[PDB]
């Protein structure tokens, strides 16, 4: 008789790896030296269901990045590379977008960045509630702009931003790939108008579409008997 | 400066941190909270809602709406059994995907009470009696109307009460839990030009004394 | 000494730090602050300044001073249209490079009001009437003087008011936003030995209820 | 309705990478073992425009150096080099200037330095308002000394200093190049006599000179119609 762990915040405010970001430090294809992530809550199926218990949600965000590096094999594993610096730039809704590792949009002012050297504690940056409306929508029964044009159930209004990742240093002499892991912990959660859990599996991350599943697991009889 | 000693546990990312953090976006104006109706501050508000139970989950009836309808009609015997299911909210396949079973699959420990509700969806002219027996845990399933009668039972008259509510006492999975059987007492007496086949539907919700202790992952979401 | 445990997030350079820092030059005498006139403590003092709008940005007129002059003269019809532009301060190419558009391109969210001002730069002998219609967002552009008349309009008489001010209500890009059209009502009546061709110039500034929420890089500076 | 992010300090007091400084630890050309930077606010075009919103400015300075090292390839990548120490010396306006890595001006007293060993948190040193006059000038309509001699629009008075970088250790046996990144965050900003933004692009970092651009983007018509 406690009911302190059935709270909304003791149910949703837990960290979870949501995406893995792979990028290198020396290539020839000029887009494998960086990677990005458009921030949403629809990639981990667990957290997607736990947020689809409710229609409107409203939370802060605390992201912790776990950054690890492993060198690719070559002729020249015998090297002395100094410690690597990574950049994690945040693009708010309405910000410019880089198109290479040497693009000017890595240098712009109103895109907050974090510079981390190898060996330290993992980085961390908080992201506030940055919607125009009062709460995010998990569900949206309508069109975004000019109905019967545009995708059904979009809700332009609830975008949170996106991240970009590159190695700050120059091109090294051996290829070293770095994979980061993103721990997305929502904070100060308030939820409204609850709704039943999903029964069917998921098919895409941008719509509610499904194949019809059953209702439960079927029995053999209707009346029970002894062992 | 000030002398400071580093204790062990430094420079690690424990996943259940509670420390402060710097903000990526200071100097930002957060839009204020508007009064939206229907606020949830506790998940055990959600499981206090009655919901239909698929008791008739005999095979090939699950993929339909017949999975909820419990058939009852006129019987030439009198001590037969209408339905029955094991009383395990979350382990049993009957109230597995029920909303209460869905709140209770996110926890490894749970305890409390449970309400059942039985509604008769026949005509206004029919009448009859049922025997809703409750076999406590440890006790077996009765095979007779008479063996179920000497236990804990309730006689529910159709002709004067269209819904009987049966608040089952203490049930737990880590604080065979019981059985709920339904026996005929009399046949369903019907006048002329009134159809014989009828339906019972179940409902279930928790009481206000329901607790949970340890969160986990749900056994129903499988990763692609 | 004192027992101290290192939390995660240590030894990193988060770019939006707020911590203290040691000074490279202590024992240095900073020259004191002198009263210099014109101090800015808020960027939304700057955008409360009216500025000329290049409404006549028809092609090859942009590279001149004719880009601001809106031509108006004597018309043998009476329900024609003088000018018109979409009401988007920062997205539209009309008030794109306006000072208010320049303060508003440094932010992803902005909301508030907007003032327009229309000044007639003809002779002191001319007279006439215009119809400054405001199509609200969602509503289309009218194609008639009469369709613009049943909407929200204002009749601005040249011969007794050389400047009309039109404070447009609530406009936002994340708190089709509207249209401002100008229709002839009467022709411009002119005496002898006074030239027929004349000019209107626009002005725009915000009101005191204007907010912004999230800074970003401007889309106009491109790196060499 | 907040207007707390249109402040001058919430608009200008943000960190930005302004310059990259490359230097080695073993060469034959005796000037590629160090590098410098004359401190100004006219290299990032974003920050140059955001400070050319105002004519006079007055700020403290907080510089954070992100230092990374990568070894050059050779026959001898198999080595055990101990951890490197870098020197970041600050020359105030009116100070001596080194001309090699072994020059005496790395050892002088009134040039404050910072010594950083590989692996730690990045260094940081604050730089106060060090002008003779009351505020820096972004714009200066005049000559510095003896008009029609000297460059137009110079303003001798607003120099802030310069930095110098070298590896403190002796010459190693394998070449190791180190690139540092300079995060220039101005503090306690006060600005006066505002002025319109720049329309044209930049051509040099020492004058206001330009090519005439348009005024806006041209339309096809003057009166609008329906969709």
């Amino acid at each position: 008789h406690v009911r302190s762990e059935s709270s909304v915040e003791n149910f949703l405010s837990r960290s979870a790896c949501v995406y893995i970001v792979e990028y290198k430090t020396r290539d020839d294809t000029p887009d494998k030296m960086y990677d990005s992530w458009v921030i949403n809550t629809r990639q981990v199926a667990q957290l997607r269901r736990k947020l689809e218990f409710f229609t409107y949600v409203r939370f802060d965000v605390e992201v912790t990045f776990v950054i690890t590096s492993v060198q690719d094999d070559s002729t020249r594993q015998n090297t002395d590379t100094p410690a690597l610096t990574h950049q994690i730039m945040y693009v708010p809704p309405g910000g410019p977008i880089p198109q290479a590792v040497d693009d000017y949009n890595w240098q712009t002012s109103t895109n907050p960045s974090v510079f981390w050297t190898e060996g330290n504690a993992p980085p961390r940056m908080s992201i506030p509630f940055m919607s125009v409306g009062n709460a995010y929508s998990n569900f949206y029964d309508g069109w975004s702009h000019f109905s019967q044009t545009g995708v059904y159930g979009f809700n332009t209004l609830n975008n949170m931003g996106k991240l970009y990742f590159r190695h700050v240093n120059d091109k090294t002499i051996s290829p070293i790939t770095s994979k980061v892991r993103i721990y997305f912990k929502p904070k100060h959660v308030k939820a409204w108008v609850p709704r039943p859990p999903r029964l069917c599996e998921y098919t895409h991350k941008d719509n509610v579409d499904f194949e019809p599943k059953g209702v439960t697991t079927s029995r053999t009889q209707l009346t029970i008997s002894n062992s | 400066g000030l002398p400071v000693m580093n204790t062990p546990g430094s420079n690690q990312f424990l996943t259940s941190d509670d420390y402060q953090s710097p903000t990526a976006m200071p100097q930002f104006d957060v839009t204020p909270e508007m009064n939206i109706p229907g606020e949830v501050k506790n998940l055990m508000e959600i499981a206090e809602v009655d919901s239909v139970v698929p008791v008739n989950n005999v095979n090939e009836n699950v993929n339909s709406l017949e999975a909820y309808r419990i058939p009852v009609h006129s019987v030439t015997e009198t001590g037969a059994q209408v339905f029955g299911f094991t009383l395990q909210p979350g382990a049993d396949t009957v109230m597995e995907r029920t909303l209460l079973g869905e709140i209770l699959n996110y926890y490894a420990n749970w305890s409390g009470s449970i309400k059942l509700t039985f509604m008769y969806c026949g005509s206004a002219m029919a009448t009859g009696k049922f025997l809703l027996a409750y076999s406590p845990p440890g006790a077996g399933v009765p095979k007779n109307r008479r063996e179920a009668m000497l236990g804990t039972h309730i006689i529910w008259d159709i002709g004067l009460q269209s819904s009987c509510v049966l608040c089952v006492p203490w049930i737990s999975q880590t604080h065979d839990a019981g059985f709920i059987t339904c026996w005929y007492q009399t046949s369903i007496v019907v006048p002329a030009e009134v159809q014989n086949q009828s339906v019972i539907l179940c409902f279930v919700s928790a009481c206000n004394d329901f607790s949970v202790r340890l969160l986990r992952d749900s056994p129903f979401v499988r990763q692609t």
